[PDB]
């Protein structure tokens, strides 16, 4: 039951967990629960050391931490079993040396939907993609529609959710980009055409959660995240050089962790817009951001001072 | 034809040494923020370097007794000679030649 004001040292009644919540998406959202007041139980998998950023989060005694390696069914049945609300961030990108990747979108988010289903979580979630469509595209892309449908059986009431390419401040996405400092920028594949999708601000996403996370009244029904105006053009790309002005590692070096002359090359440029009738987010709201503005901050290169854009 | 093998040989361990250490570990994976952050404990500093004179004269005024000390490098190849008098009396030429150059200056060199 809640009490009092949502500062910081309150209650507000809804435990959580987070599974994954490591990485640039997971680690922004806990954070927008060590204010309002929670109970969040975030486990986590290697990491011993790469998880204390976090931990001047929440208050005092709010965040917890486990260890847990999820191809065991138990260790997704000890944490959860006090539960409210349970969402899920969990998967990445390139196929692991070790983790074939195949069902790590299917098996995995199976796995937590587990006896989360049976020990009486609600408002369980999950997450999708805007552009995963199970026609043959794309080999990374692919085998996350398949979670919209192998998965949604389980867990009647999900309101999964289907957000767009999303720009952060430490995120990868845009950030592939003026990495590519490189024999010279080369478009993917060489055209101006489909450029670009809809690039939201990482705040609206993870702001959208917690808008859902006692909503009321979403469960089972899925939404999808608009952008900003409107799709967008090639100059994203020369927007990049227009202001910037042309985990668990190692200790040395990490052997493969590529640009993976693979799916990635061909994810960026998948497009496809899709529906409209998803409520999908104002309805959720109330956000949406654009992009002009908010990409000065996270692109800051070697003059440091000069914008005049 | 050695001495080159001695120099090369020695630049190459140094010229290796700055990547093995500056380059290896800045491609590995750790997060290395953007963030102006950067340049301790001074942390804006916007100015031209103003010009301040008794850093420049300790330039130049070095630079004039740097000379001669090369005209004076050769007496101990000029010891041995015939007429030794026309050394004795012209070596101790040049250096009070340094010494009065000195002597003159010597009435200002503010705080050097
Ligand atoms: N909705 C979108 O816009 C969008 C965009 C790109 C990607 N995605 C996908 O949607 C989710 C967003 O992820 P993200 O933005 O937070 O980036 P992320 O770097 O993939 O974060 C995932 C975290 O969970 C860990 N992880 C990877 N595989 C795991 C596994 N089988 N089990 C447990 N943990 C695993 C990762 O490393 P550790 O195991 O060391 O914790 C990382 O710590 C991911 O599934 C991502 O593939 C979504």
């Amino acid at each position: 039951i809640p009490h009092g004001k949502g500062g910081r040292s309150s209650v507000s009644g809804i435990v959580a967990t987070v599974f994954g919540a490591t990485g640039f998406l997971g680690r922004y959202v806990v954070n927008h629960l060590g204010r309002m007041g929670s109970q969040v139980i975030v486990p986590h998998r290697c990491e011993p050391y790469d998880t204390m950023h976090l931990r001047p989060m929440g208050d005092l005694g709010q965040i917890i931490f486990m260890d847990w390696n999820g191809r065991d069914k138990d260790s997704i049945r000890r944490a959860v079993e006090h539960s409210s609300v349970v969402i899920n961030l969990v998967g990445r990108e390139w196929e692991t040396q070790n983790f074939d990747f195949e069902d790590v979108f299917v098996k995995i988010p199976q796995a937590i939907a587990q006896v989360s289903k049976e020990a009486g979580v609600e408002k369980f979630i999950h997450i999708s993609h805007l552009n995963a469509d199970i026609k043959s595209s794309s080999k990374y892309l692919r085998s996350k529609a398949v979670g919209e449908k192998e998965v949604r059986e389980t867990f009647p009431e999900a309101t999964i959710i289907k957000p767009a390419e999303i720009f952060g401040r430490e995120d990868r996405f845009l950030n592939y980009f003026a990495n590519i400092r490189w024999f010279g920028g080369v478009p993917l594949i060489s055209l101006g055409k489909k450029t670009v999708k809809q690039p939201v601000y990482i705040v609206d996403v993870t702001k959208g959660i917690i808008n859902a996370i006692k909503d009321p009244d979403a469960r089972g029904k899925t939404f999808a995240f608009v952008g900003p105006s409107r799709y967008l053009l090639f100059d994203l790309v020369q927007y990049v050089f227009a202001v910037a002005h042309r985990i668990g590692r190692l200790f040395e070096i990490s052997p493969f962790e590529p640009w993976t002359t693979r799916d990635k090359v061909e994810r960026i440029h998948t497009t496809d817009k899709i529906l409209p009738h998803l409520p999908g987010l104002e309805d959720l709201g109330v956000e949406a951001t654009p992009l002009e503005l908010k990409a000065i901050e996270v692109l800051r290169r070697h003059r440091t001072y000069r914008w005049l854009s | 034809m050695n001495l080159m093998l001695a120099l090369l040989t020695n630049f190459t361990l140094a010229t290796l040494l700055v990547i093995i250490a500056f380059w290896l570990p800045q491609l590995n994976v750790y997060s290395e923020k953007t963030s102006p952050y950067e340049c301790g404990f001074d942390p804006m500093g916007s100015a031209r370097l103003p010009f301040s004179m008794k850093f420049f004269l300790v330039a130049i005024t070095f630079l004039l007794f740097d000379l001669e000390i090369a005209l004076l490098l050769p007496l101990p190849w000029a010891s041995q000679t015939a007429n030794l008098n026309t050394m004795l009396t012209m070596a101790l030429f040049l250096i009070i030649l340094l010494a009065v150059s000195l002597a003159y200056e010597w009435t200002q060199k503010g705080l050097e």
